[PDB]
RNA sequence: AGGACCGAACCGACUAAUGUUGAAAAAUUAGCGGAUGACUUGUGGCUGGGGGUGAAAGGCCAAUCAAACCGGGAGAUAGCU
RNA sequence: GUUUAUUAAAAACACAGCACUGUGCAAACACGAAAGUGGACGUAUACGGUGUGACGCCUGCCCGGUGCCGGAAGGUUAAUU
RNA sequence: CUUUAAUGUUUGAUGUUCUAACGUUGACCCGUAAUCCGGGUUGCGGACAGUGUCUGGUGGGUAGUUUGACUGGGGCGGUCU
């Protein structure tokens, strides 16, 4: 699924209103990537389908600190 | 980010410095493999008192690298025979693998990532110098001897 | 040779056989032989994706070597076996130390002949050697993208790759359609011209040749109804719409190559 | 050798009559075409409704089809009877 | 040869042949929110689409309209800023 | 201060080269007596491609709809203040 690993993020549902204002569903994707990002207390690559936004997340949180997220949800990285 | 440099890396930096690079260069480069760690403003002075003992221990093995560099001289030229035809044409190549192996085989053990040979393909018989990587400001020069087979 | 069949029967007044007859009578080589399942046109999903295939006569896939990737080996042809599964032959080759391969036979490549594919290769029609050394502008067939792929380009009867220039460490190629197109010298082809070319001058006689082949009647969309086609049709015989697939997209002469990933690989387009 | 010929099984259904609350919700009788191939048939499997399949008739999809059947919205709506 | 099972078997469809056009392989195209699958375990003497329809003689003139394929001198032109 | 010349920074445009992002339906090994997948070592592309948000163009491929009334039946013709 589309699915950001760290945000959490899933697509959602809106209407495209065009200029008279017709009303038809869509869908808005997040913006996912499968990036590898290197861990220095475990010494591997992890990669992970995360999204744009959660990667600069991860930048100020560090990659330690955004694994402990996803073991404390069980999440599988 | 604010990442600080710990490394000779090319001037943008020296050794040590909060500059305004942006994150494309600082991931996938800085982070993965040294000369580099970033700041959060938990680091900034965390690694203040580590500039002491690191990169003092940095210091000397880059000494070391060079005796590499110097132990590697004590040859100049390195023979290896190839099959080829006339006019200099030889059926095969030689790439860094065929030249670490050679270096390894014969002498101090290199590895094939360390040569620089941008151009870099060898194709005719005879004398040929390739350049090394030792350090980002220190390159050794070995002359390579292709032999028609 | 190409017979004219006489007309007998009607059905069999146009009929234009196509008889090799060095070509083997006999099973094939048992060992390298697969298991083939005919699709029908139909994906995973059962739906027609591609039309007008079906029925035809059973066939059995055979294990033919594109990769060439055993090197320096003598080789020696043994016999000439049709294949079904596409139109140039094969030959069944025994290598010196006792395995036997199937490799597609060159127009140049009778019963007894010697081939050679190895780092050497001296130039003769069935050798197999990468593009560093062969000379350019001679015919080659069984062409590679990649090295090691296998046989990529050049593969139908009568077809044949020929190289013009090699500007630096990729190859220009003249492919068989009238396209420039740039690979790496390291792929490995194979020199000479593929098998028999006179697979135009079979023409099947009647509709029930093509039937057997596993190609189904093809309805054309000026006669169907405008529920079914786009085309559709009225009273009489009517067009008055430009051309198109039934998919909506227009046809005779709109391009619909969009990859900008192998753009670069290509200097000049067919014409 | 033949998408050859005449002609049984088999497949199909061009003509006529009967039947038309029929023996039968398309049949019977007399005739008719193909009948070694683009043939036919048994068993099992797959393609599902804005979809499938179609040598194309908008034909077929459980005695139905210019959008199958069942349930729900639903006691739709009807300036009409 | 196929077709409106159940009022139309045909001059309708298909047909071998011909022509145009698209497609260099992770091909075009199609089915699928995607993975993936068919094409094809095939590789331009191949595949898809379109039109015509054995064979013989031929297919004349017109690029203004629509579509398609290229061009860049010049003008307009969104998000953005 | 108007103008211009010259080091050092910041931001745009073009061109070459490089790899670490990314791609790999290229090769090898392992999970693993496995054409899935994953991991590792190379090779080739490479900041391209592709994806997400916004945006312009095309878009009966698809969808929801509209397509007036009077009328010596309706349509056409004519009229509607």
């Amino acid at each position: 699924s589309r699915v950001c690993q760290v945000t959490g993020k899933r697509p959602v549902t809106g209407n495209n209103r065009s200029h008279a204002l017709n009303a038809t569903k869509r869908r808005f994707l997040p913006n996912l990537h499968s990036h590898r990002f290197w861990v220095e207390s475990e010494k591997r690559f992890v990669t992970l389908r995360v999204s744009a936004k959660g990667m600069r997340v991860i930048d100020k949180k560090g990659i330690d600190t955004v694994l402990a997220e996803l073991r404390a949800r069980g999440e599988k990285y | 980010m604010q990442v600080i440099l710990l490394d000779k890396v090319a001037n943008l930096g020296s050794l040590g410095d909060q500059v305004n690079v942006k994150a494309g260069y600082a991931r996938n480069f800085l982070v993965p493999q040294g000369k580099a760690v970033p700041a959060t403003k938990k680091n900034i002075e965390f690694f203040e008192a580590r500039r002491a003992e690191l990169e003092a221990k940095l210091a000397e093995v880059l000494a070391a690298a060079n005796a590499r560099a110097e132990k590697i001289n004590a040859l100049e030229t390195v023979t290896i025979a190839s099959k080829a035809g006339d006019e200099g044409k030889l059926f095969g190549s030689i790439g860094t693998r065929d030249i670490a192996d050679a270096v390894t085989a014969a002498g101090v053990e290199v590895a094939k990532s360390e040569v620089r040979l941008p151009n870099g393909v060898l194709r005719t018989t005879g004398e040929h110098e390739v350049s090394f990587q030792v350090h980002s400001e220190v390159f050794a020069k070995v002359i390579v001897n292709v032999v028609a087979e | 040779a190409v017979v004219k069949c006489k007309p007998t029967s009607p059905g069999r007044r146009h009929v234009v056989k196509v008889v090799n007859p060095e070509l083997h009578k006999g099973k094939p080589f048992a060992p390298l032989l697969e298991k083939n399942s005919k699709s029908g046109g139909r994906n995973n999903n059962g739906r027609i994706t591609t039309r007008h295939i079906g029925g035809g006569h059973k066939q059995a896939y055979r294990i033919v070597d594109f990769k060439r990737n055993k090197d320096g080996i003598p080789a020696v042809v043994e016999r000439l076996e049709y294949d079904p599964n596409r139109s140039a032959n094969i030959a069944l080759v025994l290598y010196k130390d006792g395995e036997r391969r199937y490799i597609l036979a060159p127009k140049g490549l009778k019963a007894g002949d010697q081939i050679q594919s190895g780092v050497d290769a001296a130039i003769k029609p069935g050798n197999t050697l990468p593009m560093r050394n062969i000379p350019v502008g001679s015919t080659v067939h069984n062409v590679e993208m990649k090295p090691g792929k296998g046989g990529q380009l050049a593969r139908s009867a009568g077809t044949y790759v020929q190289i013009v220039a090699r500007d630096g460490a990729y190859v220009t190629l003249r492919l068989r359609s009238g396209e420039m197109r740039k690979v790496e010298a390291d792929c490995r082809a194979t020199l000479g011209e593929v098998g028999n070319a006179e697979h135009m001058l079979r023409v099947l006689g009647k509709a029930g040749a093509a039937r057997w082949r596993g190609v189904r009647p093809t309805v054309r969309g000026t006669a169907m109804n405008p529920v079914d086609h786009p085309h559709g049709g009225g009273e009489g015989r009517n067009f008055g719409k430009h051309p198109v697939t039934p998919w909506g997209v227009q046809t005779k002469g709109k391009k619909t190559r969009s990859n900008k990933r192998t753009d670069k690989f290509i200097v000049r387009r067919r014409s």
